């Protein structure tokens, strides 16, 4: 229920499945998807004074989805510091055995 | 014309006046010149790969 | 007496003008 799958050899259509539950809408074009987080997420911010607790998890998030050249520490420095504090949610392979112990 | 048997032709004047606007537009983008860059994707290696 | 007549006054003044006219992001501006 976590996951939203679909698989065949050939594409099977259910005719009892019937409509979806989304609705269609119009909005911004982005070239990828890490544009869209990051517009979004930027449009989150500052609407928030500079006192709320959540700011530094939001400009965390933000920096984690940016993406440039050369800036493999700088990445890896924020991620650790998202994980320690218990918001990157590790993905079972290395972190969470070795950053989160 | 002829002009009393001779050939002295009309005087063509010229002022450019339409090639500011078109210096101005070239100026504006060799400014801020352009060229292609490449964006990862929702993959464990995109970052290297588009490196 | 002498006299001036229009149409030099007017070829004056329109040269006058259209020197400085042809002759010349802010950086981009400057001609």
């Amino acid at each position: 229920v976590v996951d939203r799958q679909t698989g065949a050899v050939v594409a099977l259509n259910d005719l009892s499945v019937g409509r979806y539950d989304v609705t269609v809408d119009v909005g911004p074009s982005y070239t990828a998807r890490r544009d869209a987080t990051v517009s979004v997420l930027t449009n989150v911010l500052s609407s928030m004074l500079p006192t709320d607790p959540m700011r530094p998890a939001i400009q965390g998030i933000i920096l984690d989805n940016i993406d440039g050249e050369g800036l493999d520490d700088f990445k890896e420095y924020n991620r650790n510091q998202l994980l320690i504090s218990g918001i990157a949610k590790p993905r079972n392979e290395k972190e969470q055995q070795i950053v989160q112990q | 014309t002829k002009l009393d048997e001779q050939f002295e032709k009309y005087p063509k004047f010229e002022i450019n006046k339409v090639a500011t606007e078109l210096n101005r537009i070239i100026a504006e983008y060799r400014n801020n010149r352009i060229t292609v860059k490449f964006r990862p994707g929702d993959r464990e290696a995109s970052e290297e790969l588009a490196n | 007496p002498a006299v001036m007549n229009q149409a030099l006054a007017a070829l004056l003044q329109q040269t006058s003008a259209d020197i400085q006219e042809v002759t010349g992001m802010n950086r981009a501006d400057m001609a």
